[PDB]
């Protein structure tokens, strides 16, 4: 799981 | 028609007129509607139920709890015959839904390629989802949204209805995506907003260096430049005759009709 | 008792007890308690759990995974007989879940009709929902919430515990409301802000020109008058003896425990 | 092996080689792995899927549509065979995940005891959750994430890989943790940023007067002074030797890696 | 699926 | 169902 945030 | 090499648990229940290919695997307690095709070697891992008019490619994997080719969501759908399309060797995972397209939409939703869709993505009657494409956890796009190649949606993020999400983006966790984001873009908050190319993804590519260059200068011309979209979209296709990688842009201007997120 | 005209699938598993209505659907791997009372043509499509002293009434279509009655997420409930009700011609998508109340908020969580819960929307115990409301995908009601007729919440919304969403109010999506909305009033945002009357709505439901314009002054009064709610509560109810619809400003008041959206 | 005073569903599929403990209930639907240990009085509801080398403790609570032990979203995971490993009372509700480790991440992902994952709380590979954590609606850890004792994770807030969530945390409804979150500290927003110490959480599970003052001091020291945390990290320990409460700071501090919010 | 941005 | 909104 990798959600992406920045 | 189910292939003699098929295999098909006890519990599921495969409806007459579904047709499962080759070494393809039903899991227990799924169903399967009869106007399905379920292409060679995919899994169905258990509690998933597949309906409508879907046609899924090779080799994907579907987990529990996932709804492909269900009714959607639109208040104007009335039951028509529309239909959902999946490619080949997609990781569906638990909770997802794919919903059937509406006949006001062009009757179609089609996911593409090697795409991920974790827990709970969400993709709405009519939208397009490209080839090697990322939705994370609870990504929700609505109705008649287009998710390009290599596009990644981060975690909780939602994309409104028609918006165009250009490829090689991704779209912060947590955001809100109510414009077309161009290809190549880095985007992040709620309404989402423009945070540069996108070059590490670009990098891993194998987009070159005089390639990043020249979508760099693309970008900075549409951001960066303060003239207008019609201004810059013949400089933009001027920069294409020698960076063949900046035509991405031009096809997406074309396509474009929410405007551009800003 | 099961009427003779309704469909119970034979994988189905309906608890002595549970009351099935004439022509009513329970399909593939549904689990039905004995405290159940199922409506009507009401359609379970598979693999849903109803059970709780719950009852539904007709013509409601329940989609897969959706979990309706079960225990809340409420720390101190501990088994009580708490209940459901949920009215007519509800659509209910997949994932959503509607649990029981707790003793301590009054012991009932209420759907009315005609309402389309989205995927994945949660209604919490002891909440309220009215007539022809949406909740979007994910949209999360807290304990104790209300959402009045006609209201809207958005996509990945949330609303605090004991807030009410007034009627034909529309909350944005990837929104968190932690104060009461005044009926016909837009809000967006985490918190929540007001961004003006619901025009589009109450023009689409029907609502006089002169109405729309009383709703407006009356939204002036309480956010751009400069005055507190305690002046311009007797304002509101004098403008209310000509336009009708302004009652419904005095009638959240009086309802209203947690202040207002500002 | 199956204890003979354990009930299995006759719809519920328990491998050969998982181990139920006595006066567990395996739930209609419910599918159980081979390589799965459930403890005593452990409860599957219904239509539960628990694979993977998976041990479940004592007297939990699964409810529908949960995934316990499934493979995880990492890309770089290969089916290697990783571990799941819950505790004793745990309350997991409906669609929860709960995904296996990965070899490059120490093959372990593991929950405590006296938890509540609510409704679609989601527990990433590599995950370390401790003991009475509550992690409500949606709320979502990505891989490699610790949520240490007593911490609270808000509806619809995400938390970063790798990212600590330090013990008797709040982390805010609809936030996005990006960085460290020191222990007995208030969090909100995107990203989010320290909103003082959970002093009414420290009230409620007894700590003294004198040590929630402490605390606060530390809290001081690190978002207040306008020091470094190198400067501050000695001074923080000088204070533990007369209020042990400080010392979760220190140890905080040799686990953080991701630095913290400010 | 609307998700009712503005 | 407490989301913990502040």
């Amino acid at each position: 799981t990798n959600l992406y945030m920045l | 028609m189910i292939d003699k090499s098929a295999f098909v648990h006890p519990t599921a229940i495969v409806e007459e007129g579904a047709s499962i290919g080759a070494n393809a695997h039903i899991g227990p307690f799924c169903i399967v509607g009869p106007h399905v095709e379920i292409g060679e070697g995919t899994v169905l891992k258990s509690h998933v139920v597949v309906n409508g008019h879907t046609k899924i490619g090779r080799d994907n994997e579907i987990y529990q709890f996932a709804s492909i080719g269900e009714v959607n969501q639109d208040l104007k759908y009335a039951g028509e015959p529309t239909r959902v399309e999946i490619g080949d060797r997609n990781r569906i995972r638990e909770s997802v839904t794919i919903h059937r397209g509406t006949v006001q939409g062009g009757g179609l939703t089609k996911v593409g390629s090697d795409n991920l869709l974790m827990i709970n993505a969400h993709i709405a009657h009519d939208c397009t989802v490209g080839n090697r494409c990322i939705l994370a956890n609870n990504a929700t796009l609505a109705g008649h949204v287009s998710v390009d190649d290599f596009a990644i949606i981060g975690g909780m993020t939602a994309v409104h209805q028609f918006c165009i999400i250009g490829a090689h983006v991704m779209v912060g966790g947590c955001s809100g995506v109510a414009q077309d984001v161009p290809p190549y873009v880095i985007a992040q908050g709620n309404h989402a907003t423009p945070f540069g190319v996108n070059i590490e993804g670009l990098k891993r590519r194998g987009f070159s260096r005089e390639a990043i260059t020249a979508i760099r200068n693309a970008y900075k011309l549409i951001y960066r430049s303060g003239k207008t979209l019609d201004e810059v979209k013949p400089e933009i296709a001027e920069l294409a005759e020698t960076y063949p990688e900046v035509k991405a842009f031009t096809d997406f201007f074309a396509r474009s009709t929410r405007g551009l997120i800003r």
